[PDB]
RNA sequence: GGGAAGCCUACCUCAAGAUAAGAUUUCCCUAGGACUUUAUGUCCUCUAAAGAGCCGUUCGAGACUAGGACGUUGAUAGGUU
RNA sequence: UGAGAAGCAUGCUGGAGGUAUCAGAAGUGCGAAUGCUGACGUGAGUAACGACAAAACGGGUGAAAAACCCGUUCGCCGAAAGACCAAGGGUUCCAGUCCAACGUUAAUCGGGGCUGGGUGAGUCGACCCCUAAGGCGAGGCCGAAAGGCGUAGUCGAUGGGA
RNA sequence: GAACCCACUGUCGUUGAAAAGCCAGGGGAUGACUUGUGGAUAGGGGUGAAAGGCUAAUCAAGCCUGGUGAUAGCUGGUUCU
RNA sequence: GUGAGGGGAGUGAAAUAGAUCCUGAAACCGCAUGCAUACAAGCAGUGGGAGCACCUUCGUGGUGUGACUGCGUACCUUUUG
RNA sequence: AGUCAAGUAAUUAAGUGCAUGUGGUGGAUGCCUUGGCAGUCAGAGGCGAUGAAAGACGUGAUAGCCUGCGAAAAG
């Protein structure tokens, strides 16, 4: 019962070159680079992930910081307020409002000085 | 559309032959022709002898006027080596690669 | 001395774009009304109105 | 450096050249026409013009002195008898070279060496 | 305020790829259509300017290059005197 | 499509085998061992193109001539780079025809491919007669066997004989 | 001091023309000389004007075939979820 | 070039089945199209992200390229590392 | 309309990178066998001085090689 290696040798290493289309040099050609190149970005993956959320959440708090200032505010006291206030909306639609509605932000800012009054 | 011409066992490497393959394409025919006439390269009369072929078998085989046709297509294939053994100093043999090229010419228009 | 990696394609296309060739000055010539090298004498030996190797 | 240097080397010996010279210098006045490279060529012109400029006045001593420089009786026959009176009015310029394309051999640029009232 | 062969200028050379890409003098290019996605839009017809290059005779310039002079309105190279 | 090793359907080539489910046996999964075999890259169109002497021109054939053929000049060896035997190799010797591979380039040329020819002995040499160093060795001596030595003899030129 | 034999110095060569060479110099050159042909000595043996030198480009024990897939407390490698 | 090689015609179910002759993969080497690239520094990827070019079941869609940006010093063995 | 100044777009590819289409060298895979490997059941277990095992040279298509044969020589 003689075994060849071909056929599934073959799928695998053509599987693992199609995952990896797009690189540079020998990272598209040759397998021994190319499956260090996937473990590579699998490992890249995972980590950003993870980095992804703080990232955006600083973006969100740079906005935020920048629309309360441009409304005579801090980021730190507007956030006090708003707690003080017992509003309970997150940094994102703060963000989104404070880029896109004015007028509403301005509101938010008003309410949120007038509780920290 | 393209009418096709081969040349197979140039006797010459490919990496030569580029060299003067990169001159013509896409000129006319009576240009190139000149070009190939007074040049001094080894594979220029290869090339010329390839073009001359496509030419003639465009006006005969297909019919057309040989003042409207150019160089369309033109490039150069690898072929078969023949491999050979250079006796080197103090014992030592190394081996030697004498390189065969293919030229297929397309003319057009 | 020697390598120690090898060269990608790319270096050696970099190096070899200064291996174009270049044309020749062909004119026609005002008697025989053949393309001719430049300041050369025509294959059948005719050059500025002259005629050499007379038949 | 050979600032204000004439002559030429042609990866050969002083005696070589000289030899060479002299006997292109000989077929030349034997056949009116010759085709060799250009730099022979252009350098042909040095040692073929003063011959003729010599063979102009017939005497013994300018005999002896182109057969010592030709080593041909022949040659120095012809001269004197043909060439010399041929060029008798003309102010140097004896010599013509004609670019002739190159060599199949190695790609040498060739040319033709030609008398300026032959035939 | 004075104060040294020390530092910056001063002397010679290079230097606007200084992407911050500078300045000055002079010279050259001023037509007729079609279509779309009306835009320094795309295809046609008609001319190729001032200049640069290819080539040739050459150098006190030069590895190859680059640079300088000349090409019948010519003394650039050879020959002759 | 599933968490995964993987499964399913189908577009193009291919032209004759493949195999459900459940059981059984493995030569049953490769990226490395200065691992083995074959092919192909970098160096790179880079080095190099092989003592003492040197080449130039006109004509011919030829698709193509610096290298071939003919002729005219130059140079080198000449106690050899000239002319022959022994050993060694067997067709490289001559004629016709060809340039795919070989010739450190091309080649119309060649010690390259194909076809056909060529070696004539009483006096040359070998063969033959004789023998040196030495080999073998009837009987014989010795030795577990194989075998070792050796007499009469028989071979053995680098020598002697028309 | 030539042929011939040898190899003291220097240059070049070191993937060399050459797995020990070329060139310029050097020593012996009627003898303890050089050389052709045919034989003898075979591996714990032979030979050695004696260097552990030579014994088919290999010598502090030649080469080939078998015991043999010797042994290695050592180094390397060991494949799907 | 009475060469090699190729284009027509024809045979063949099939000629990228043409004698270097079933199918014919990877390393390696060309051609064409689409996007990016000549003032900006490093295991060459990953998470965002404007624009451009063809498709359409015309979209808070698909297929390629992807300026700019945060993070980021290969794999296996042997070692305390 | 025009000059001047300031600010700011688009336009280049000698070459290269990525994706797709079309080719070349290369001989892995798929299918097949003309060859091997291991056994069972029955035989036989030798050839030769009447010249053995193994070889050299010859014999027809036409020149060679492989088989057959031996001057009576593919009989
Ligand atoms: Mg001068
Ligand atoms: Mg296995
Ligand atoms: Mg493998
Ligand atoms: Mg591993
Ligand atoms: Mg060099
Ligand atoms: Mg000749
Ligand atoms: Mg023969
Ligand atoms: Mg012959
Ligand atoms: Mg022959
Ligand atoms: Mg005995
Ligand atoms: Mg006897
Ligand atoms: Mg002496
Ligand atoms: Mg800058
Ligand atoms: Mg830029
Ligand atoms: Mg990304
Ligand atoms: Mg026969």
């Amino acid at each position: 019962a003689r075994v060849k290696r071909g056929v599934v040798a073959h799928r695998r290493h053509k599987k693992i070159l199609a995952r990896a289309k797009g690189y540079y040099g020998a990272r598209s050609r040759v397998y021994r680079v190319a499956f260090q190149a996937v473990i590579k970005a699998g490992q890249y993956a995972y980590r950003d992930r993870r980095q992804k959320k703080r990232q955006f959440r600083a973006l969100w708090i740079a906005r935020i910081n920048a629309g309360a200032r441009q409304n005579g505010l801090s980021y730190s006291r507007m956030i006090d307020g708003l707690k003080k206030a017992q509003v309970i909306i997150d940094r994102r639609v703060l963000a989104d409002i404070a880029m896109h509605d004015a007028v509403a932000f301005a509101a938010l800012a008003e309410k949120a000085k007038g509780a920290l009054a | 559309m393209e009418v096709t011409a081969k040349l197979r066992g140039a006797a010459i490497s490919a990496q030569k032959a580029r060299l003067v393959a990169d001159l013509i394409r896409g000129k006319s025919v009576a240009h190139a022709l000149n070009i190939l006439n007074f040049s001094n390269k080894k594979a220029a009369v290869l090339v010329k002898k390839a073009l001359e072929s496509a030419i003639a078998n465009a006006e005969h085989n297909n019919s057309l006027d040989v003042d409207d046709l150019k160089v369309s297509t033109i490039y150069v294939d690898e072929g078969m080596s023949l491999k050979r053994i250079m006796p080197r100093a103090k014992g030592r043999a190394d081996r030697i690669t004498k390189r065969t090229c293919h030229i297929t010419v397309k003319v057009g228009v | 001395a020697v390598q120690q990696n090898r060269k990608s394609r790319s270096r050696r296309d970099m190096r070899r774009s200064h291996d174009a060739l270049t044309e020749n000055a062909l004119t026609v010539d005002q008697a025989t009304g053949e393309t001719h090298r430049r300041h050369h004498v025509t294959k059948d030996g005719f050059y500025r109105g002259r005629q050499l190797f007379a038949k | 450096m050979r600032h204000r240097n004439s002559g030429v080397k042609l990866g050969r010996t002083s005696s070589h050249r000289k030899a060479m010279f002299e006997n292109l210098a000989n077929s030349l006045f034997e056949h009116e026409l010759i085709k060799t490279t250009l730099p022979k060529a252009k350098e042909l012109r040095r040692v073929a013009e003063p011959l003729i400029t010599l063979a102009k006045n017939d005497t013994v001593a300018n005999r002896r002195l182109a057969f010592a420089r030709t080593r041909n009786a022949a040659t120095v026959g012809k001269l004197f008898t043909v060439l010399g009176p041929r060029y008798k009015e003309r102010n140097g310029g004896y010599l013509r070279v004609l670019k002739a394309g190159f060599r199949a051999g190695d790609a040498a640029p060739m040319a033709y060496v030609e008398l300026v009232d032959r035939e």
